[PDB]
């Protein structure tokens, strides 16, 4: 649902592709270590 | 058709591919023309250069970035 | 009461199909691009 | 008396939805304005009791408490006894205020703090294919990686406005 | 005339009974949505 | 065989009972289903069915909220498109641009 | 809410009871919203495997309205078994020997077709005439609104509005109207 | 005066945004139960020589219409109050897992 | 009455009414001009 | 308008007409070009068979339809009328309007039945024992067909057969 609303505005119709949700790092260390990257 | 198809190499659906707006390639997309979606490839930042090509992204409007921050626009 | 001679969907006799509103407008959805095909590839 | 452009009240003459009258924007961002400064006294003071977070781990999307257990299908290649981030929170939630993010919410805003506590294998998982008449069956069996996170603490901080 | 707790109940006797349990738990601080106990290090 | 193709049935029947439920929701709160999921989208609210039915089991005033976000969303959409298009954006309608 | 877990379980699965008033009202919007209620799927909490069916009642099912010719077109049918016993009926001829049958129908047509559509019609509960037994009224807890609008009569509207209503037409002076 | 929803069943919800737009505040206080909107509790429901003897007198119904009566009070059908066998009895597990 | 499927006024004393949801052409001079519609 | 009075004075009947008192339309049309009242006042396909402060307006005092010439309409919207004129009969909307009955006949108690978009006669109809199957399903009509063009708030389209 929303995929011509996402389509209209810039964004990729499926919330799952490019975007922040989806390449931001899922976690990190709580001493501020990053954590490695995703495979995906 | 199906041998069309594999030859330009969209043998998985809803993966975009790069070809040439060329006369030969343009006759093989007329054969297919009823299987594929086709758009111009719009630069707005020009072509990667070879420091910024990891940073590329390519979005739904058919623009190749070569800057992606994954952050809001301050503005 | 109401039967269909041999099978349905094949033969001289056949149970009648009707279009949708749904199919006319993913039908014209499917022109659209096509069109927007045609007008990309002439250039 | 009739304006042009007037229709006698008939029962199709006005839409079946009442009008809807959307408040002024200056009024309504001083409206806001002032809903933002009391919750982030609240947060301030501390008037707020357990809260609740939706975050998004493991291409999926978990509403998590403190003291709470999620089961992820996947090794993140950690020792177990490790304090970890998760950085991707949607929504917090408490008895009186909520804040939602577009689509993630601060950093700053909202911190959630998880530790591994186990690592361990899927019940084994049978997937067996059959064809009818055509001498065709085949089994396999599979276990799934699995790691167990145990949600520590959920901390907001004053940064809104 | 200020509300001070709600109790659900089968009968009258019992949900009165558990209006109570609420306002005790609620005078006690011991309440469901309470703030959690702090188990970080002392630092 | 039927334990192995019953694992594509799962997922369908736990998305159906989650749209049940937050169906259920939304007429109690005097919204529809689709009314809420396109709105909610609207407004850059990523939260997936599950979360959605979850919060509408045990955060009911939560869920009050998102109700209220959808439909003055709605509002907002419903307004914008009875104007000519020179009316300013709503304060909702806004998009958090990113790049 | 800071309920003990028996209590908390009780109130949460607990069985509410909605009147609805069937004066002049399609029996399908009442069979639908009656089939909700008894399923239980206007619950954030429901499930198949539970029992979330809260108790309907609905009066004036002898007042109920057909749109179009449906009191003569509408046909029900049924067979004793027997040889020769198909009895087909109309809505009219149905509503008159039995006045909680139409509504009865439709509810049961309209519920799932399994084992819990008979302990749904048992909680479910019809009445004629705006006669409610005493139990059944003192335990009722919402009602639902009427789900189509009741048209008014030339006679019921009011002066005022009938002078808001502007004249549209002048007759002739000499027509014998 | 503009609502979303209405302010008198559950909470009064308030919805704001911050100055950056990239956070929604939400602010929900519980409404209460005013007072008058409550009923008060029905707490009101011999020269007795012999005592206030009173003792258990209901005999057993047989299956018929002891199932009849459960099936009318618990709004219910027979069969759910008709028995089962040893194999359902036995198949059934006597220690369910429990959650919480 | 003769049941036909295009109904024809067989003389001007014919005339046409819609009765019981069907068309007759009825007539008095001439009573075999009595038609049904089909 | 006129009426005319019939009285039997002295073995001499004597038949009289007089003229009352007529209404007029209301000042200032929205719409002054439009060539019927309705597209004066901007009622196209803005009305129903519920409006009876409109239809009362061009019926008779028994129920009739008044002539399209006398009214001023058009073809289309005195059609449009006369169908929701009857409707409105068939679902009792009109009680002050009804059949004249001669003088001595009382009608026989008859059993009520609530109805709503009539198009069809109730007693004109037969019952439909053979449904038929889904590509070929005989459909109860509800509503007329004239009313199609009507202003459509929802999305749904209106349904005609039922
Ligand atoms: S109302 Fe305009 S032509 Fe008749
Ligand atoms: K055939
Ligand atoms: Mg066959
Ligand atoms: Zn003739």
């Amino acid at each position: 649902a929303g995929g011509q609303w996402r389509l209209q505005q810039g964004l990729a119709a499926n919330p799952s592709g490019y975007g922040p949700l989806t390449e931001l790092p899922d976690w990190s260390y709580a001493d501020g270590r990053p954590a490695p990257p995703m495979k995906g | 058709e199906k041998d069309i198809i594999k030859m330009l190499g969209l043998e998985k659906a809803h993966t975009p591919q790069v070809h040439k707006n060329i006369p030969s390639v343009n006759a093989k997309l007329k054969v297919v023309k009823h299987l594929i979606r086709i758009k111009p490839l719009k630069l707005p930042q020009g072509l990667p250069a070879e420091e910024n090509m990891s940073n590329t992204c390519l979005k739904s409007t058919g623009e190749l970035v070569v800057q992606w921050h994954l952050k809001p626009v301050e503005q | 009461r109401g039967r269909i001679p041999g099978r349905q969907w094949i033969g001289k006799h056949r149970r009648p199909r009707f279009v949708s509103l749904r199919a006319k407008q993913n039908m014209i959805r499917r022109l659209e691009i096509e069109a927007e095909n045609h007008y990309w590839l002439s250039m | 008396s009739y304006l042009p452009g007037y229709v006698p009240k008939t029962s199709l003459s006005s839409p079946p939805w009442p009008e809807v009258v959307l408040p002024d924007p200056v009024e309504e961002t001083r409206h806001h304005a002032e809903v933002v400064k009391k919750v982030n006294e609240m947060i301030v003071t501390g008037q707020y009791g357990r809260l609740f977070a939706v975050v998004h781990f493991a291409s999926r999307q978990w509403k998590v408490t403190s003291e709470d257990l999620i089961l992820i299908g996947n090794e993140l290649d950690l020792a177990c006894g490790e304090r970890i981030r998760l950085e991707k929170v949607l929504l917090v939630g408490a008895d009186n205020f909520t804040l939602l993010g577009k689509p993630l919410l601060g950093k700053d805003l909202v911190r959630v703090e998880a530790t591994v506590i186990e690592k361990t294998e899927s019940w084994p998982r049978i997937i067996m294919r059959f064809r009818k008449r055509k001498n065709f069956k085949k089994k396999r069996i599979v276990t799934t990686p699995q790691t167990v996170l145990r949600i520590n603490s959920i901390e907001i901080a004053p940064c809104l406005l | 005339k200020k509300l001070i707790a709600e109790g659900p109940g089968e009968t009258v006797l019992v949900a009165e009974e558990e209006a109570a349990r609420v306002a005790l738990r609620k005078l006690y601080g011991f309440t469901e949505n309470r703030r959690p106990w702090n188990y970080s290090k002392p630092k | 065989v039927k334990c192995t193709k019953a694992r594509y049935l799962k997922k369908k029947n736990m998305r159906t009972l989650w749209i049940n439920r937050i169906t259920a929701a939304s007429q109690e709160h005097g919204l529809k289903y689709p009314a809420l999921i396109g709105n909610l989208v609207k407004c850059q609210v990523e939260l997936n069915r599950k979360v959605l039915a979850d919060l509408a089991i045990y955060e009911p005033k939560t869920f009050k909220s998102l109700a209220a976000l959808a439909s003055r969303r709605r509002h907002e959409g419903f307004a914008a498109a009875l104007g000519d298009g020179k009316e300013p954006e709503g304060i909702f309608s806004r998009v958090v641009q990113y790049h | 809410s800071s309920f003990s877990r028996a209590p908390q379980q009780w109130a949460t699965f607990a069985r509410i009871w909605y009147l609805l008033d069937g004066k002049m009202q399609p029996p399908g919007k009442l069979a639908a919203m009656a089939s909700i209620r008894l399923q239980g799927l206007h619950k954030p909490v429901y499930h198949a495997l539970s029992d979330c069916g809260d108790h309907v009642v609905i009066m004036n099912t002898r007042h109920i309205a057909f749109s179009g010719n449906k009191w003569e077109q509408k046909v029900y049918s049924s067979h004793t078994g027997y040889p020769g016993g198909f009895r087909q009926v109309t809505a009219a001829q149905l509503h008159l020997r039995d006045p909680v049958a139409i509504v009865k129908l439709a509810i049961y047509g309209m519920l799932p077709k399994n084992l819990h559509r008979r302990t749904m019609m048992e909680r479910l509960h019809l009445f004629p005439d705006e006669y409610i037994p005493e139990d059944i009224l003192k335990n009722l807890v919402e009602e639902l609104p009427q789900p189509r609008k009741i048209p008014k009569r030339l006679d019921e509207y009011t002066q005022e509005e009938i002078d808001a209503f502007p004249r549209l037409w002048t007759p002739p002076e000499d027509y014998r109207l | 005066t503009y609502s979303p929803l209405p302010d008198d069943y559950n909470c009064n919800v308030e919805l704001a945004l911050t100055s950056d737009g990239r956070t929604i505040v939400c602010y929900h206080p519980s409404v209460d139960i005013p007072y008058e909107h409550t009923k008060p509790i029905p707490r009101p429901d011999h020269d007795q020589v012999l005592k206030t003897r009173l003792e258990e007198k209901v005999e057993h119904l047989e299956e018929g219409p002891m199932i009849e009566q459960l099936s009318k009070m618990f709004f219910t059908t027979k069969h759910r109050w008709y028995p089962h066998g040893r194999y359902h009895r036995c198949r059934k597990n006597l220690n369910p897992p429990k959650d919480r | 009455f003769k049941n036909k499927t295009v109904l024809k006024k067989r003389c001007k004393d014919c005339y046409l009414v819609k009765r019981r949801g069907r068309w007759y052409v009825y007539c008095k001079t001439h009573p075999r001009h009595k038609q049904r519609q089909m | 308008f006129r009426e005319v009075v019939e009285t039997q004075e002295g073995k001499t009947t004597i038949i009289e007409g007089r003229i009352t008192a007529t209404p007029k339309e209301s000042p200032n049309p929205p719409n002054p070009s439009g060539q019927c009242p309705i597209c004066r006042w901007n009622l196209k396909h803005k009305y129903n068979y519920d409006d009876v402060l409109l239809l009362s307006q061009f019926i008779r005092p028994h129920g009739g339809m008044l002539p399209r010439k006398i009214t001023g309409l058009c073809q289309e919207e005195h059609r449009k009328i006369e169908e929701c004129v009857k409707m409105a009969h068939r679902a009792g909307l009109l009680p002050n309007h009804r059949p004249r009955l001669p003088e001595g006949v009382v009608p026989k108690s008859k059993p009520q039945l609530n109805r709503y978009l009539t198009r069809w006669a109730p007693g004109s109809v037969k019952p439909i024992y053979k449904k038929g199957p889904r590509w070929n399903r005989v459909r109860m009509p509800v509503g007329s067909p004239l009313l199609r063009d009507n202003v459509c708030y929802s999305r749904t389209p209106w349904k005609l057969y039922h």
